[PDB]
């Protein structure tokens, strides 16, 4: 549940399982389940600017 | 492949393989993944074209997930029983019945 | 529900239930069905609005 929640129920809702090609659907799956990286302080200040 | 082409069987034949060695890998959860694959993309290998025609120029999606070998299952599992989680209103079933 | 609404938790809380009795039902194959459901429709309960 923590892995599924981090990947699919926080601030990003993804739709990708309707993709037919197995390689393209698995690339999206593996990147979404790797998670959204913790942003650095420098990154946070760039977004604030 | 040659026999099936001659008899107009629009399906890929079963392939020879060795019975997979007993490592940690569970087969019941992979039978469930095969059931989802057929429900979602089984139409990609359905006998829907009256012509034995594949349009050149159109891209073909990969559907190796419809082959039992991709889920580490072989012809040797056809008459073994597996947990299918309520599929067909049943708890257990053979891979042949699935 | 009242606490979550007050704290602005955009998720349904965990519900009290009795531990299900040991009948024939296998749980591992049903954990797989839950994983597919989140991959396919998890965006329906994502914090996107």
């Amino acid at each position: 549940l923590s892995r599924l929640r981090a990947a699919y129920t926080l601030k990003v809702g993804s739709e990708y399982t309707h993709i037919l090609d197995r390689d393209e659907r698995t690339w999206l799956q593996d990147r979404l389940e790797a998670g959204m990286p913790k942003p650095t302080q420098a990154e946070q200040k760039y977004i604030l600017q | 492949d040659e026999i099936f082409d001659a008899m107009n069987v629009p399906y890929t034949p079963m392939r020879w393989a060795q019975d997979v060695p007993n490592t940690g890998v569970d087969k019941n959860t992979r039978v469930m993944q095969l059931i989802e694959a057929y429900r979602s993309r089984g139409h990609l290998i359905a006998d829907t074209n009256p012509l034995s025609w594949v349009q050149p120029g159109m891209p073909v999606p990969d559907h190796r997930d419809l082959d039992i070998e991709t889920h580490n299952l072989t012809i040797w599992d056809l008459d073994r029983t597996f947990n299918v989680g309520g599929f067909g209103g049943k708890e257990t079933m053979t891979l042949r019945e699935v």
